[PDB]
């Protein structure tokens, strides 16, 4: 009603001239804010022997106060392929790995996986046994040094594998005919395939997930959680900062 | 009036079925009419009632019903329209929406059921296709769905995309007296496979 | 023949947003198409193209009642960081940035029955005294009058007032670009109602929409809770 | 988004990333 | 030659149980083989799943770990010109690719089990 | 080789029904096969298998069988494929036929059955849409009825029209063993009226 | 008979729309499938003096579990081009080698053999001697060093050279007018050619070889073995995944 | 088939592989 | 004669080696 300003008038309210641009919004590009270095994850290698473990490139699940954490519970439905940085830190005195010969494999959606030492190494006794999919072949192997290595790290990127035309970050339903727990928010081959880093540290260290997220695709807006206390009546939150009364 | 989930339906059959499909004429999936609830003066703010489409009552639809029984799997909208039914003299609103994948349920999965959100979330349930639903205006929210999914069509059995939230925004403030919430599914665009055996 | 190369000092660091993509090891892998409904593409077009829910004591809406005056009943510092923001999308949105920048909009919608009229003075306090405490005192300040009773919902622009090219999303004590002023609504009348032992209040919820201006910017990593 | 650089397509659309239909 | 009987080929689809006897399946998709109109015939086990791709390694019941059944029944028995001679018949089965059918993600070899 | 029961089937709708009508795609009505009977060395001629079609056997349509549960009427045809199976050591004959409210079946109605024709009717059996079945000469007999009665439609829960009757003309003359009859039903050009309820 | 359903009628199937393409097939692209690095072999090296062995790069022999196993045994006739990686593992102390120059080199189809120390390199006494062939000139050697060498490795692509304008994986025949035994499915130079290590490790060390076939070319289909056993009856295979219930 | 990359020619076609007639 | 990558020339040919007249 009435509309545009000064007489005290019902529903009228006053003017704006609404602002110019500068930065066309770009930052709040869904793409753009996905294609980075994410520090997702933290794990342990395993021993060239044994009968060990993959791990699974979830990113789903969340709960830990990260930025990357939120944004992917902002979408239902979402799809990118994978870049990866694995870095490897050292736990004890550097001084104790000379060598440090370190196998990754890459196992993409949906791969087989009972693995036990099954490739053997030798030369003047002593002799390594690597493991059965350690082994380089159809699934991307990386073997770096850590001796010396300038940067203990090693790097790659990896395409979307999932046999889901998208991936439902969240699912009212089972992924399986035995409605069990666990079997909730589930549906399989819902995240990126798995890896197995094991190496004659293990012991040693420790190492370091990176994720980027190249070709963002997020379908379906969701709520978008708050990350910090509700603050009191009337009241601002004050934070450090860059600005601040000095 | 009428507000769109996401997009108008698609009457396009199944990117991932060589097996032979059944579409669904207006005549088999009809139209179903249940009451949800009698939001209660007590009932503070946060509440609602899931629907989540269509299982639980599922049962009832009877002959869209009939046919998804003995079917492995369906494509298919929904027309919903719920409506509250109060006078003129309460106060309050809600906001009743439909959500893609909604989950909390404490996996009474796929039965309808009462609920209090976490807050966040009726702050930001109009995040959604959503309607709203304002004692002192109107007296009824109107949505129609797509289907939608990981799959190119689902397991209804396993999977519901769809789930009416019907939320809680302003207490029910008034007359001494309930108001009768109730909602009107109709299956739009339905598509099956594979037949099952017999129940034997 | 080989070429001639000197190492940049940096070589061999990490640098975790390189403009740049690292090496592929896992080639000609074509995905299945998807037909799934709104993808979007931008974060400000569901904050703009989106109402959120204000927070006020915990519940999303304010209250007349049959006895108001001056008192102002709604209030809030014109900060990202600000208490009533606190619950809703377009704060939280923010979260993920340094530097916010445009007006912001403002749905109340009256729920009250029927029977039930009243009406509001909504205004925006410019940052600089220590803030109006009556009615009287914000009128002479940009604000319109809401008669419930024409329309049961409105719409108030808080705009962009600032030195400042960019604001604060991360307020804190006092500065020049940490506040861009005071939302307010106050009581013009109140409650007037066919039977007052059964209508006795009224509750104006109130949404928050981002504004066609606004704008974000320098995405950050999330500090300690608090 | 993000991609900048002109060594970017080192390796190929076909090779590097994925491919819709 | 002296040989003749029928056979239902049934694909039952992966929800229920699996059914036991002819008149169950019989419901489903099926067609009806009487040996003595062809001496063999072709039978497509389709793809139905909101999986755009299957799983070429299965385990324990997934979503897209099975797509069904495929079932052959007998629909009558052996008749044959001297039941002292020929009282049995042995019906190869062999399959092909499907014409749609496709492979992807080349995978590194398991344990041996 | 195809013979028409009195004329090729049409998929008018129902003359006598204002009410709305579902009509049924093959992919619902879809295909059925059974064995009827094992024909015998002592079943002397006159012998003969009933089958009104659809009910007794209507439980095990499965599919089709669903919606003509919650449907209260039907019209529709039947292509239908009788197939007994014998080598070339055996004699006999059948005659198979689709009679119009066939009727004597001890009031065993809608139940197939077997029975012993009074003669007159063996002997004219054949004044009917019928088929032969010669073990020298062939081994199947296929026939289509349209939809029939005093009714443009109705209930098949009281009322079969069409009912085939598999009659033994020559006794089944040659190697110890019998020859087991089968049949494979497939409804043509069906529509359903008003659906009935839910079954609470 | 029928085809095209709904009618219980005999020969009469029922419809099938069949699918769509996504992927192209493409990864079953034999050219594809082989165009990467396999971990075939590991072999140990040969000290720079003593007169040595030449080792064969034939990966025809199989028995393995290795899936370039299998997949060389698909086909009767074959044609690719070779690729290496050799890497060098240690099986000591790595603090033992402070230099650990290797020596290499690569022998064509049908190449001569009999190597003894013939090289020598001397200056403040002691003095080294290397092989008669391990010496660069003709066929090609490659040295590297392995003395905190960030990647212990070498690598390089070899043409096919065999006298075969194709190789049979497989002969009903012999390769010699004295039909013996070990004669059998052998012809000659049905293979890549040789190679030699040879250094001052030779025991601290083994060493893993690698290939890579660009160029895949294969003629007759053949039988492709099983791999696993064989279930049980009317059952499946259970396998562990990325997939399986959690 | 698998070769994708730009410097995949560093090399000559006529060095780098082998030659059929 | 075996000079083959396309580098070969990354110096001149009056640089790199010898010249007739
Ligand atoms: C995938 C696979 O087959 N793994 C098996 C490994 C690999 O074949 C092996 O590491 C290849 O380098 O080998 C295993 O069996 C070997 C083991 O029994 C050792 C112990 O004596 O002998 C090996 O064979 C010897 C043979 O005895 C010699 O005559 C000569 O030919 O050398 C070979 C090896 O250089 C067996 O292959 C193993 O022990 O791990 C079994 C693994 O499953
Ligand atoms: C391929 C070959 O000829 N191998 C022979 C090697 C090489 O010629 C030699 O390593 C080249 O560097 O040499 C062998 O014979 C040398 C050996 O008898 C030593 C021991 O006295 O003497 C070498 O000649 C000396 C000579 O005595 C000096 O007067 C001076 O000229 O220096 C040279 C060498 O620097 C012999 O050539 C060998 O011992 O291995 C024989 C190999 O067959």
């Amino acid at each position: 009603v009435t509309n545009v300003g000064e007489d005290g008038e019902p529903g009228e309210t006053e003017p704006r001239h609404a602002l110019s641009p500068v930065d066309m919004h770009v930052h709040t590009d869904v793409s753009f804010l996905l294609d980075r270095f994410f520090d997702v994850e933290t794990l342990e290698l395993s021993n060239l022997t044994g009968s060990p473990a993959t791990h699974v490139l979830d990113p789903f699940g969340s709960t830990a106060q990260l930025a990357w954490a939120r944004l992917l519970n902002t979408c239902t439905y979402f799809f990118s392929d994978l870049e990866l940085s694995i870095q490897f830190k050292f736990t004890t005195t550097p001084s104790s790995v000379g060598e440090g010969f370190v196998w990754v494999k890459w196992f993409p959606v949906g791969a087989p996986t009972k693995t036990t030492d099954a490739w053997q190494l030798e030369g003047g006794g002593n002799s390594v046994r690597i493991q059965q999919l350690a082994v380089a072949g159809m699934s991307p192997t990386v073997v770096f040094k850590i001796a010396g290595s300038r940067s203990q790290a090693c790097g790659f990127s990896v395409p979307y594998t999932s046999m889901w035309r998208v991936v439902p970050v969240f699912y009212n339903g089972w992924g399986a005919p035995t409605k069990e727990k666990a079997t909730y928010n589930w549906l399989p081959g819902a995240h990126f395939g798995s890896i197995l880093l094991t190496s004659d540290a293990h012991d040693k260290g420790g190492c370091y997930l990176r994720y980027r997220f190249p070709r963002a695709n997020m379908y379906c807006p969701r709520p978008i959680p708050p990350a910090f206390t509700r603050p009191a009546d009337k009241t601002r939150h004050k934070f450090p900062t860059n600005i601040n009364k000095q | 009036g009428t507000t769109y989930c996401y997009s108008k339906p698609d009457g396009r059959p199944p990117s991932t079925v060589s097996d032979p499909v059944t579409r669904l004429g207006p005549t088999l999936s009809r139209h179903y009419t249940f009451k949800v609830g009698e939001w209660p003066h007590s009932q503070s703010h946060g509440h609602a009632w899931i629907c989540p489409l269509p299982s639980d009552k599922l049962k009832k639809m009877g002959s869209f019903h009939e046919v998804v029984k003995a079917h492995h799997l369906v494509k298919n909208g929904w027309d919903v329209v719920v409506q509250v039914n109060a006078s003129f003299a309460h106060s309050g609103a809600l906001c009743v929406a439909a959500v893609p994948e909604y989950e909390h349920t404490h996996e009474k999965a796929l039965k309808w059921s009462e609920l209090e959100e976490p807050a966040y979330t009726y702050q930001q349930l109009s995040v959604f296709p959503h309607q709203l639903l304002n004692l002192r205006t109107n007296s009824s929210v109107h949505l129609v769905m797509p289907y939608i999914g990981p799959g190119p069509t689902t397991n209804l059995t396993l999977h519901n995309p769809w789930t009416i939230v019907i939320l809680i925004l302003s207490e029910l403030t008034g007359p001494g007296q309930t108001v009768p919430v109730t909602m009107s599914v109709a299956p739009i665009d339905a598509m099956v496979n594979g037949p099952l055996p017999n129940p034997e | 023949a080989p070429i001639r190369v000197v190492s940049v000092p940096e070589s061999d660091s990490f640098m975790s947003s390189v403009p740049d993509n690292s090496t592929p090891l896992y080639p000609k892998v074509v995905v299945p198409p998807r037909q799934v409904p709104g993808r979007f593409t931008n974060f400000i077009d569901v904050a703009k193209q989106t109402y959120s829910f204000c927070s006020i004591s915990g519940k999303p809406y304010f209250e007349v009642t049959n006895t108001s005056g001056d008192e102002p009943l709604f209030q809030m510092d014109v900060s990202l960081s600000a208490a009533e923001l606190h619950g809703t999308y377009v704060a939280s949105l923010s979260s993920f940035f340094a530097q916010y920048r445009g007006s912001l909009n403002f749905y109340f919608i009256f729920t009250g029955a029927a029977a039930t009229k009243a009406k509001f003075l909504v205004a925006f306090v410019p940052p600089h005294s220590a803030a109006p405490k009556t009615r009287d005192e914000a009128m002479a300040c940009i604000h319109a009058v809401w008669d419930v009773g024409l329309n049961s919902a409105f719409s108030f622009n808080v705009p962009y007032s600032s030195p400042a090219d960019f604001m604060a999303v991360y307020s804190a004590e006092a500065t020049v670009v940490n506040v861009s002023g005071w939302l307010q609504v106050y009581a013009l009348t109140a409650l007037t109602s066919t039977d007052i032992a059964v209508n006795s209040k009224g509750r104006v919820l109130v949404a928050v929409s981002a504004g066609p201006d606004f704008s974000l910017r320098h995405p950050v990593d999330l500090p300690d809770k608090q | 988004g993000n991609s900048g650089s002109i060594v970017q397509n080192f390796y190929m659309q076909q090779y590097q990333n994925s491919i819709d239909a």
